[PDB]
C-alpha cells in the first residue's frame, strides 16, 4: 500500500487526507509513514462522506491516525505498508520531456518539482543522455543541455528530501512535472534513485 | 473524331426460337431471335414472311394467348430491360400494344441470367432479373405501360424458374441453391396480395440439376434435368431415372414435341439430340438418342417430324427425325443448313482489286472458314462444254421469245436450237456457217440478219432464206459491225458504211472515211431508229460521236494512250450515258446528249487489265454486262454503280429469254457456255470451308497463295481424337514432338487459297498453346514467313512462364521450321514492325531484328504496367491494350533504339478488341457490347474519350479493309462478332457528322420502332449509362431510303443543306444516303 | 508462440478507450468537407488501422469535437514532390478514443480505420493550423465477370457451382466451367483466369499463408485493400495502388509486387540488403505490417521479420511502450549509414516463440527487384 497524503487536519486525535494509490486498507491496520519511519495504527477511515472498515484503491480517504507523529507530518509524505515500504532520499534520475521553453535549459537549471502530493524545489544537476523521439535512440554523447520539444535523461536533487518511486516500479508516484513560473516546463518518469 | 457505324452482315446466330400462332390463327409460325433481329416464318411441310429489328438485344421472347384474343401475342424483353407486347397486322405492320422499361434503381443482376416466363392462363408475365426479387407484370387489358411489382425471395441463388400447368392459381416451380444444397420449391403467386404463398410441394435434388420443364395439363408437374439424373415431380408423385445415355454431357436446351407433352426434345452441349418420353397417369420416363445436329442453342418442333435447331456455334438447321432410324445410324437427318458466321473469332481481308474477307468462324465440330465476297451471284441452269466461243446472239426462229442461240468461233458459225432445257445443234437456212459471225439478230420487216466478215446478210423468216446480201464495193473484209433493229453500220478498218433494213433490201446510204482504223461501233437507239453513232479509232485512241446519214458527229473526246475494245450508248434511270471500254481494262463513262451531241460529265474507272466487252440486258429495267477478268454488272438511283459478278471470267454474253430459260442469261468463256438467271441485287456471298475443329487465328501469305490458320482440337486421354479434323487430315503433317479427361491440341494449318484444302498441319508441343500468328518479311530477307507465338500452359502454374516464337516457311509443298526463340512467358501477340518483329510477351514488349544468320536478335525491350494482350501499329506507333481496357501509345525512337510512352488511358472495363483508326484515334470494343474511341489531342500524355456507342454485339476483331472496289467517308475498319455480325466503321468530316446527327433525330420522329424503344436509349453507352456520342448509326441513316415519299419530306422539312446553303430536299438526302450505302 | 490478436488491439495505448460502433459511410461521388490533422503523413488504406497520439491543443480540439459529430477526418497522400498540392487521400473514422491529462499535458490517443478514397478538390486553411479539405468520394469501380458479356444464355444455368471443400482439381474444374465461353472470344480460359477476382485472391492467399497460420474478407475490394497494407512498398508506389479503381487490377498488380520484390534494402544508402521476403511473417493478425504509434506521437508502419542483416544495436532491450506485449525493443540502425532502420525485439519470457525478431520501419526501407537484368519497379 501507498497513500500520498495531501493534508493533515489535526482533529480528533489526528486525521489525514488523500487518494489511496497502492492497495487496500483495513481498519486499525498498523502502518508507517515515510521519510520518518513513523509507526502508526489506523483508527478511523471516514472514506468519502461515508466511513467503511476497509477500502480499496481509488477512493478518497480521510484517515484518523495514532502515532508519535501527529502533526509535524507534511504533504508529500505517503503512508506505506511496513514490509515493502517506500523508497526515498533526494537525488534521482529521470526521463524528462521538455515541452515549453523559450531558450535552453541546462544543468543546474533550477525549477519546482511536483511529484504527487509533494512539491519541492529541485535542480537538474546534470542531464545525462539525450534521446530522439522517432526511435528510442539514446544518445551517443552527453548533451550540454536540452531545448524545447526534446527529450533527455537527467539526474535531479531536491533541495530537501522526497519519497520517490521509479516509474514502472510505480507510476502515479513517479510521474511528475517540473514546473517554473507556474508553467509546465517538462514531464518526467523517475528511473533510478541515486544513493 | 467522328465516325459512321454500319452493319454489313446482320447477326446470324440464333438466341431463341418459338412456335405458335402469331401471323394468323390458322398458320403455325416459327419465330426466331437472332440478337437484334426477329425473323417470322410460316411452317409448311419455311416460308419467310417478315423480319424486323429491335432497338434491343432480344433476351426473352415468348408467345402467349391472352383470354379473348384472336391469335397469339409476342412478349420481348431486351438486354436493356425494354419490355413490349407485339401483334402481327395484315401490307404488314408489327405493332406495339404495350411497352415499358422494367429496370430497377437497385438490384444485382442474377448470376443465372434474365429469365422470362408467362403463366398458362396468361394472367401475368413473371420476370427474374435480379437476385432476391421476382417481378410480375399483370396482363390486364389496361396495362399498356407494363407497370409491374416485385415479390421478395428469401432464396438469393435461383438456378431456374417456370410456372406450372393445371393449378387453381398461378404457381412457380424453381430450383435454388444454398449452403445446405440444391432444392426444388414452389410458390403460389397471390395476384391480389402481390406475394408468394406456400406452394403445393417442394423437395435435396441432384447436385447439378439446372433445367426446369413445366409439363402441360394432362400430367401437369415438373421435370428437372441435371448431369446424371432426370426427375419428375407433381405433388408427391416422384420419378427419378439416371440413364447412361446422357452420362457423357450436359442437357442445355429442351422443347415440347406435342401439346400432350408425351414427348420432349433434349439438346446436348456438344450436339446430341435426345427424345424424352413420358409413359402413362404418369408412370415412367425413357430417353433415346436421336443423333448429332449442330451444337444446339435452342430447339423447336415444327411438324411432320421436322425440327428447327437454332445454333450459335454453327449453322442452324432443319432436321427430319425418322422413326425409321437408319443403319447410317440413329434417327435424325439434315434437311436444310442456314449459314452462321457466329463466333467470328478472327478474320483477315484478302485480294487484286475488290477485297474479300476470310473468317475463323464457329467452334468444335462447327469450326469453319467463311469466305465473304460482295457480289451479284448467278444461278446456273445449264453448263455446256463448248470451247472457243468468240460471240453470242439470241434469236427468234418464229414471229415472240428466243428459241435460237447463235455462236461464232474463229472463221466459223453455228446455231443451237432451244427446246425447254435441251439445246441441240441446227442449221439456220440463209445463214452462212463457214465465216465468223460479228452480229446477228432479229430485225425489222419480219426478217433476220447475219453480219460476217465477208457479207451482211438479210434473211426472211417465213420460208427462211437469204433475201439480200451486201458486201464491200471492192469485195473486202469487214472488221467491225453494229446493227440494231432497223439499221446497220459496218466498218472496214479505216472507213465505214451506213446500211438500212427494208423488206428484201438492205440499201446503202453513206460511205465515209476516218482518221484511223475504227475499233468499236454503236448504234443503240434513244424513237425507233438511232440518229447517232458511237466510234473508237485505233490510233487517235478517241471515242467519237457522229450524226447519222451525215457523219459529222463532233464531241470527239480523245482519251489517253491503247486501243478501245468496246463502246456503247445506253440508258440508266432515265439519264443517257455513253460507255467506252479500253484494251488495258479501263472504262470511261460520259454523259450523253441524244439531241444535242455533247459527251461530258466525264468519269472513268478500271475493272481489270483484260480488255472489256459491253452488252445491254434487261433484269425489269436495263443494265450492262461487262466481260473481262472480272465480270461486272452496271446500274443505275442516279449514280452508275459497278457491281462485281460472282463468276470466274466471262469472255462474252447475251440476254436469253426462252420457253425453257426465261429472262435468263447466256455466259461464255474459253471452254464453257452457261445459261443462268441473275440475282438483283448484290448480297454477301459466303463460301463455307468446314474444318471440324476450332479455328483460332487466320492470316494470309500472298506469295505462297495460302492461309495460315491456328486451330485446336479436343482429344481424350490415353491421347486420341473424337473425330477426323482438318488437323488430322492434312496432305503433309508435322509435329513439334514425339511421344517420349479432355485435352487441347494446337495446330498451325496451311490452307490453300483456291481449293481450301488443308495442305499441311503442324502440331505444337504437348501443353503448348498457340496464341498469335502472322505472315511477313523480315529485315532484308526476300522470304515471307509464318510466325507463331506460343505459351506453355500448365494447370499448376497459373501464369505462363515459358513460350516460343517460331518462324516457319512454306515453300514447295513443305513447311520448314526455320528459327526458334524461347521466351520467359506467353507471346500474346505479334505484329510486323518496319521489317522488325514486335512481340508482346507478358507485360513486356520486345522488338526483334532478323539477321542473316536467320535468327531473331532482341533489339529492345519495354516493360509496361499492362500485360500486352492487344498489339497494333502504324508508322512509328504502337497501340498496346489489355483485358481491362487500359491503353498505351508507344513510339519507336530510331535514334535511341528504344521505346517511349506517348499517351495512356487506364479506364477499367472489360475490353475485347482494339484498333488504330489513324495516328491520333483508337477504336475499341468494351464491356456491355459497346464501341469507343480514344483521341490523342505536357498533359498530352492523356488520351481523351471522344466516342461511345452501344453496338449490341461483342467484337472479337477489327481489321482494316473494304468489300467494294478501290475509290465522302474516310478509311475503313471492318469488325467481326460473336453473333456473326460484320460491321464497318469509318471517319466523317465534322460537316457530315453534324448533318447526320440532325438526320438521326429527325428520322427518330418518323420511324416506327418495334418495342417502342427510343433509338437513343438503345445506342446509349451501357454497362453506368451515358448517351451515345461521336458515332452515327448508319443502320438508322440508311433506313431513310425505305420510308414513304411523304415521310422523306417530313424529315428534310427545315434543313439547310450545305454546298457553296439552302432548304434541303428529299432528293438531296436520297443522294446523300445512297453515296453512304456504297461503302459496303 | 504468442497471441496474434494482441498487437492489432494496440494495448500499449492504455487499458480502455471509449469505443464507437461503426457506422458512417458517405455515398459515392459526393462532395464532402473533412478536417485533416497536421503532421500526420502516411498514405492510409481502407481497412487499415491507424493509431494516433495528439499533443497540440490545435489537434486535441479538432478531435474532441470530431467525436461529437462525424468522427471521420481526412488523411492525405502526398508525393513529397507535392509540397502541399495534395490530390488524393483516405477517410479515417475514429473507433476508439481516450483523453488523458494524467502526466499533465492533455494527450489524446485514438484508433482510426481507413474508410474511403477521395479526390482533393480544394484545401482551405482554418488559421488553427488545421486544414478542412473539399473532397469528392471515389467510388470503387466494379465490373461483372469477364464472361457476363459473351455468355451463351443456355449455359447460364451452370454458372453457379456447389461451393468448394476447404483441392486444386477444384480450380481446374472452376476454370473449365466458369470460362467455358472463352471459345466465343479470342482468348483462352487460362487468360480470363488471370483477371478473375476469385482466382487472384486465392493466388495471393497462398503467399499470405507462407507468412503463416491463417478468416478474412470475401469481397475482392476488401481483400485487395487488406493485402495492400501488408505490402512493404514506398510512399510513391503506395499512392499508385490507392489510385487504382478496380479490385481486379489491385489484386493483379499486388501479386506482381509479391513475386517481383524479394529483397528489402536500406532506403538511404540504397544498395544495402537488410532482409528478404523469406523472413517476413505476420506477428499481427493484420499482417507482416501494421501501423503503430510511439509515445511522442510518431507513426510507424513496422514489418515483423525473423532475421535481418547489416544492423547495429545500441542500448539495451526495453519493454517501455512496446507494441508487442511480451517483447522488448532495441534500436537498430544501418551498419553503413547509421540511419535508424527499426528495432530488434527480444523476449522477456523464455517460453515465448520468436525469442527474437526484427521490427523494421517502412520509412527506412526500399523494396528491390534483385539483379541488374530489368532493375525503379513499376506496379503491374
Ligand atoms: C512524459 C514522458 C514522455 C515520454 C517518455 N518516454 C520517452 O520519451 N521514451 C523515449 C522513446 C522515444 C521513441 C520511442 C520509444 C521511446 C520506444 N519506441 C518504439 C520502440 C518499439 C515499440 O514497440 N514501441 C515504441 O514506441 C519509440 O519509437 C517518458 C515520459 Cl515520463
Ligand atoms: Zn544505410
Amino acid at each position: 500500500i501507498r497513500l500520498p497524503i495531501v493534508d493533515k487536519y489535526k482533529d480528533m486525535g489526528t486525521v489525514v487526507l488523500g487518494k489511496l494509490e497502492s492497495g487496500s486498507i483495513c481498519k486499525g491496520q498498523q502502518l508507517v509513514m515515510m521519510p520518518n519511519k513513523h509507526n502508526v495504527e489506523v483508527l478511523g477511515i471516514l472514506s468519502d462522506d461515508v466511513e467503511t472498515d476497509t477500502v480499496a484503491p481509488g477512493e478518497n480517504l480521510k484517515i484518523r491516525l495514532k502515532g508519535i507523529e501527529e502533526e509535524e507530518i507534511l504533504p508529500g509524505f505517503i503512508l506505506c505498508d511496513p514490509n515493502n515500504l517506500c523508497h526515498s532520499g533526494r537525488t534521482f534520475d529521470a526521463q524528462i520531456v521538455i515541452i515549453e521553453h523559450k531558450s535552453i535549459i541546462c544543468p543546474g537549471y533550477n525549477a519546482v518539482l511536483h511529484i504527487h502530493t509533494c512539491i519541492e524545489e529541485v535542480e537538474i544537476t546534470a542531464l545525462i543522455c539525450l534521446v530522439d523521439k522517432k526511435s528510442g535512440e539514446k544518445s551517443k554523447t552527453r548533451p550540454r543541455f536540452v531545448k524545447q520539444d526534446q527529450v533527455c535523461i537527467a539526474r535531479l536533487r531536491t533541495a530537501g528530501t522526497i519519497c520517490l518511486e521509479t516509474f514502472k516500479d510505480f507510476p502515479q508516484m513517479g510521474r511528475f512535472t517540473l514546473r517554473d513560473e507556474g508553467k509546465t516546463i517538462a514531464i518526467g518518469k523517475v528511473l533510478k534513485l541515486v544513493p | 473524331s467522328y465516325n459512321y457505324v454500319v452493319t454489313a452482315q446482320k447477326p446470324t446466330a440464333v438466341n431463341g426460337c418459338v412456335t405458335g400462332h402469331f401471323t394468323s390463327a390458322e398458320d403455325l409460325n416459327l419465330l426466331i431471335a437472332k440478337n437484334t433481329r426477329l425473323e417470322i416464318y410460316v411452317v409448311t411441310a419455311l416460308r419467310p414472311v417478315k423480319e424486323v429489328g429491335m432497338y434491343g438485344k432480344i433476351a426473352v421472347m415468348e408467345l402467349f394467348r391472352p383470354k379473348g384474343e384472336s391469335k397469339d401475342l409476342l412478349f420481348i424483353l431486351t438486354a436493356k430491360y425494354n419490355a413490349c407486347i407485339l401483334e402481327y397486322k395484315q401490307s404488314i405492320d408489327i405493332i406495339t400494344r404495350a411497352h415499358g422499361n422494367v429496370q430497377d434503381r437497385i438490384g444485382r443482376p442474377s448470376e443465372t441470367g434474365i429469365i422470362g416466363i408467362i403463366d398458362p392462363e396468361c394472367r401475368m408475365i413473371g420476370l427474374r432479373l435480379y437476385d432476391g426479387l421476382f417481378k410480375v407484370i399483370p396482363l390486364d387489358r389496361d396495362n399498356k405501360e407494363l407497370k409491374a411489382f416485385n415479390i421478395r425471395l428469401e432464396e438469393l441463388h435461383v438456378i431456374d424458374v417456370k410456372f406450372l400447368y393445371g393449378c387453381q392459381a398461378p404457381t412457380i416451380c424453381f430450383v435454388y441453391q444454398d449452403p445446405q444444397g440444391r432444392h426444388v420449391k414452389t410458390y403460389e403467386v397471390s395476384l391480389r396480395e402481390k406475394e408468394f404463398n406456400k406452394g403445393p410441394w417442394k423437395q435435396n435434388v441432384e447436385a447439378e440439376a439446372s433445367m426446369v420443364i413445366a409439363v402441360p395439363e394432362p400430367f401437369g408437374g415438373a421435370i428437372i434435368i441435371g448431369q446424371e439424373s432426370i426427375t419428375y415431380h407433381n405433388g408427391d408423385k416422384y420419378l427419378a431415372i439416371a440413364p447412361p445415355i446422357i452420362k457423357q454431357s450436359t442437357i442445355v436446351c429442351h422443347n415440347r414435341v406435342d401439346p400432350n407433352g408425351s414427348r420432349y426434345l433434349l439438346g446436348d452441349m456438344e450436339g446430341r439430340l435426345f427424345m424424352l418420353l413420358l409413359e402413362k397417369t404418369l408412370k415412367d420416363l425413357r430417353v433415346e438418342l436421336l443423333g448429332e445436329t449442330s451444337i444446339a442453342e435452342c430447339l423447336t418442333y415444327l411438324d411432320n417430324g421436322v425440327v428447327f435447331v437454332g445454333s450459335r456455334l454453327g449453322d442452324s438447321q432443319l432436321v427430319k427425325l425418322n422413326v425409321d432410324s437408319n443403319e447410317q445410324g440413329s434417327y435424325v437427318v439434315a434437311m436444310e443448313t442456314f449459314t452462321n458466321l457466329g463466333p467470328i473469332v478472327d478474320m483477315c481481308v484478302v485480294d487484286q482489286g475488290q477485297g474479300q474477307l476470310v473468317t475463323c468462324s464457329g467452334a468444335f465440330k462447327e469450326g469453319s472458314l467463311r469466305i465473304i465476297r460482295n457480289g451479284i451471284g448467278i444461278h446456273e441452269h445449264a453448263s455446256i462444254d463448248l470451247p472457243g466461243i468468240k460471240g453470242l446472239w439470241p434469236l427468234r426462229s418464229d414471229p415472240e421469245t428466243d428459241d435460237t442461240l447463235v455462236l461464232s468461233f474463229v472463221g466459223q458459225t453455228r446455231v443451237l436450237m432451244l427446246n425447254g432445257e435441251e439445246v441441240e445443234e441446227t442449221e439456220l437456212m440463209g445463214f452462212v456457217d463457214d465465216q465468223q459471225t460479228f452480229f446477228c439478230g432479229n430485225v425489222a420487216h419480219q426478217q433476220l440478219i447475219q453480219i460476217t466478215s465477208a457479207s451482211v446478210r438479210l434473211v426472211s423468216q417465213e420460208p427462211k432464206a437469204l433475201v439480200s446480201e451486201w458486201k464491200e464495193p471492192q469485195a473486202k473484209n469487214i472488221s467491225v459491225a453494229s446493227c440494231n433493229s432497223s439499221q446497220v453500220v459496218v466498218a472496214v478498218g479505216r472507213a465505214l458504211y451506213y446500211l438500212q433494213i427494208h423488206p428484201q433490201e438492205l440499201r446503202q446510204i453513206s460511205h465515209t472515211e476516218m482518221e484511223h482504223e475504227v475499233a468499236c461501233l454503236d448504234i443503240t437507239p434513244l424513237n425507233g431508229l438511232s440518229p447517232l453513232c458511237a466510234i473508237g479509232l485505233w490510233t487517235d485512241i478517241s471515242a467519237r460521236i457522229l450524226k447519222l446519214p451525215s457523219f459529222e458527229l463532233l464531241h470527239k473526246e480523245m482519251l489517253g494512250g491503247i486501243i478501245p475494245r468496246s463502246i456503247l450508248m445506253t440508258t440508266f434511270e432515265s439519264s443517257h450515258y455513253l460507255l467506252c471500254a479500253l484494251g488495258d481494262g479501263a472504262l470511261f463513262y460520259f454523259g450523253l446528249n441524244i439531241e444535242t451531241g455533247l459527251l461530258s460529265d466525264r468519269k472513268k474507272v478500271t475493272l481489270g487489265t483484260q480488255p472489256t466487252v459491253l452488252r445491254t440486258f434487261r433484269s425489269s429495267t436495263t443494265n450492262v454486262f461487262a466481260c473481262s477478268d472480272r465480270p461486272t454488272v452496271i446500274y443505275s438511283n442516279h449514280k452508275l454503280v459497278f457491281s462485281n459478278v460472282n463468276l470466274k471470267e466471262v469472255n462474252y454474253m447475251c440476254p436469253l429469254n426462252s420457253d425453257g430459260y426465261p429472262d435468263s442469261l447466256a455466259l461464255a468463256n474459253n471452254s464453257t457456255l452457261t445459261i443462268g438467271t441473275i440475282d438483283e441485287i448484290q448480297k454477301l456471298h459466303i463460301r463455307t470451308v468446314p474444318l471440324y475443329e476450332s479455328p483460332r487465328k487466320i492470316c494470309y501469305q500472298e506469295v505462297s497463295q495460302c492461309f495460315g490458320v491456328l486451330s485446336s482440337r479436343i482429344e481424350v486421354q490415353d491421347t486420341t481424337a473424337l473425330r477426323p479434323s482438318a488437323s488430322t487430315q492434312a496432305l503433309s503433317s508435322s509435329v513439334s514432338s514425339s511421344k517420349l479427361e479432355e485435352v487441347e491440341v494446337h495446330n498451325l494449318l496451311i490452307i490453300d487459297q483456291h481449293t481450301f484444302e488443308v495442305l499441311h498441319a503442324h502440331q505444337f508441343l504437348q501443353n503448348e498453346y498457340a496464341l498469335s500468328l502472322v505472315s511477313c518479311k523480315l529485315g532484308k530477307d526476300p522470304n515471307t514467313y509464318f510466325i507463331v507465338g506460343t505459351a506453355m500452359v500448365y494447370p499448376e502454374e497459373a501464369e505462363p512462364k515459358q513460350g516460343r516464337i517460331v518462324v516457319f516457311q512454306y515453300s514447295d509443298g513443305k513447311l520448314q521450321t526455320v528459327a526458334e526463340k524461347e521466351v520467359k512467358g506467353a507471346v500474346y501477340s505479334m505484329v510486323e514492325f518496319n521489317g522488325k518483329l514486335l512481340a508482346s510477351i507478358n507485360s513486356t514488349v520486345r522488338l526483334y531484328e532478323w539477321t542473316t544468320e536467320k535468327e531473331l536478335r532482341t533489339e529492345c525491350n519495354h516493360y509496361n504496367n499492362i500485360m500486352a494482350l492487344y498489339l497494333k501499329t502504324k508508322g512509328d506507333f504502337i497501340l498496346v491494350g489489355d483485358l481491362m481496357r487500359s491503353v498505351l501509345l508507344l513510339a519507336y525512337k530510331p535514334m535511341e533504339g528504344n521505346f517511349e510512352e506517348i499517351a495512356r488511358d487506364f479506364n477499367p472495363n472489360w475490353m475485347s478488341a482494339v484498333e488504330i483508326l489513324d495516328d491520333d484515334n483508337f477504336l475499341g470494343a468494351e464491356n456491355a457490347f459497346n464501341l469507343f474511341v480514344c483521341q490523342k489531342d505536357e498533359e498530352r500524355q492523356h488520351l481523351q474519350e471522344v466516342g461511345l456507342f452501344h453496338l449490341g454485339e461483342f467484337v472479337n476483331v477489327f481489321c482494316h479493309g473494304s468489300l467494294v472496289m478501290q475509290n465522302p467517308t474516310q478509311g475503313s475498319v471492318l469488325f467481326g462478332t460473336v453473333n456473326g455480325m460484320i460491321g464497318l466503321v469509318t471517319s466523317l468530316s465534322e460537316s457530315w457528322y453534324n448533318l447526320l446527327l440532325d438526320m438521326q433525330n429527325r428520322l427518330n420522329k418518323v420511324i416506327k420502332s418495334v418495342g417502342k424503344i427510343e433509338h437513343s436509349f438503345w445506342r446509349s453507352f451501357h454497362t453506368k449509362t451515358e448517351p451515345a456520342t461521336g458515332f452515327i448509326d448508319g443502320d438508322l441513316i440508311e433506313s431513310f431510303l425505305d420510308i414513304s415519299r411523304p415521310k422523306m419530306q417530313e424529315v428534310v422539312a427545315n434543313l439547310q443543306y450545305d454546298d457553296g446553303k439552302r432548304e434541303a430536299t428529299a432528293d438531296d438526302l436520297i443522294k446523300v444516303v445512297e453515296e453512304l450505302t456504297r461503302i459496303h | 508462440n504468442f497471441d496474434t490478436s494482441l498487437p492489432t488491439s494496440h494495448t500499449y495505448l492504455g487499458a480502455d478507450m471509449e469505443e464507437f460502433h461503426g457506422r458512417t459511410l458517405h455515398d459515392d461521388d459526393s462532395c464532402q468537407v473533412i478536417p485533416v490533422l497536421p503532421q500526420v503523413m502516411m498514405i492510409l488504406i481502407p481497412g487499415q488501422t491507424l493509431p494516433l497520439q495528439l499533443f497540440h491543443p490545435q489537434e486535441v480540439s479538432m478531435v474532441r469535437n470530431l467525436i461529437q459529430k462525424d468522427r471521420t477526418f481526412a488523411v492525405l497522400a502526398y508525393s513529397n514532390v507535392q509540397e502541399r498540392e495534395a490530390q488524393f487521400g483516405t477517410t479515417a473514422e475514429i473507433y476508439a478514443y481516450r483523453e488523458e491529462q494524467d502526466f499533465g499535458i492533455e494527450i489524446v490517443k485514438v484508433k482510426a480505420i481507413g474508410r474511403q478514397r477521395f479526390k482533393v478538390l480544394e484545401l482551405r486553411t482554418q488559421s488553427d493550423g488545421i486544414q478542412q479539405a473539399k473532397v469528392q468520394i471515389l467510388p470503387e469501380c466494379v465490373l461483372p465477370s469477364t464472361m457476363s458479356a459473351v455468355q451463351l444464355e443456355s449455359l447460364n444455368k451452370c454458372q453457379i457451382f456447389p461451393s468448394k471443400p476447404v483441392s486444386y482439381k477444384w480450380w481446374q474444374k472452376y476454370q473449365k466451367r466458369k470460362f467455358h465461353c472463352a471459345n466465343l472470344t479470342s482468348w483462352p480460359r487460362w487468360l480470363y483466369s488471370l483477371y478473375d477476382a476469385e482466382t487472384l485472391m486465392d493466388r495471393i492467399k497462398k503467399q499470405l499463408r507462407e507468412w503463416d497460420e491463417n478468416s478474412l474478407p470475401s469481397n475482392p475490394i476488401d481483400f485487395s485493400y487488406r493485402v495492400a497494407a501488408c505490402l512493404p512498398i514506398d510512399d510513391v508506389l503506395r499512392i499508385q495502388l490507392l489510385k487504382i479503381g478496380s479490385a481486379i487490377q489491385r489484386l493483379r498488380c499486388e501479386l506482381d509486387i509479391m513475386n517481383k520484390c524479394t529483397s528489402l534494402c536500406c532506403k538511404q544508402c540504397q544498395e544495402t540488403e537488410i532482409t528478404t521476403k523469406n523472413e517476413i511473417f505476420s506477428l499481427s493478425l493484420c499482417g507482416p505490417m501494421a501501423a503503430y504509434v510511439n509515445p511522442h506521437g510518431y507513426v510507424h508502419e513496422t514489418l515483423t521479420v525473423y532475421k535481418a542483416c547489416n544492423l547495429n544495436l545500441i542500448g539495451r532491450p526495453s519493454t517501455e511502450h512496446s507494441w508487442f506485449p511480451g517483447y522488448a525493443w532495441t534500436v537498430a540502425q544501418c551498419k553503413i549509414c547509421a540511419s535508424h532502420i527499426g528495432w530488434k525485439f527480444t523476449a522477456t519470457k523464455k517460453d515465448m516463440s520468436p525469442q527474437k525478431f526484427w521490427g523494421l520501419t517502412r520509412s527506412a526501407l526500399l523494396p528491390t527487384i534483385p539483379d541488374t537484368e530489368d532493375e525503379v519497379i513499376l506496379c503491374l
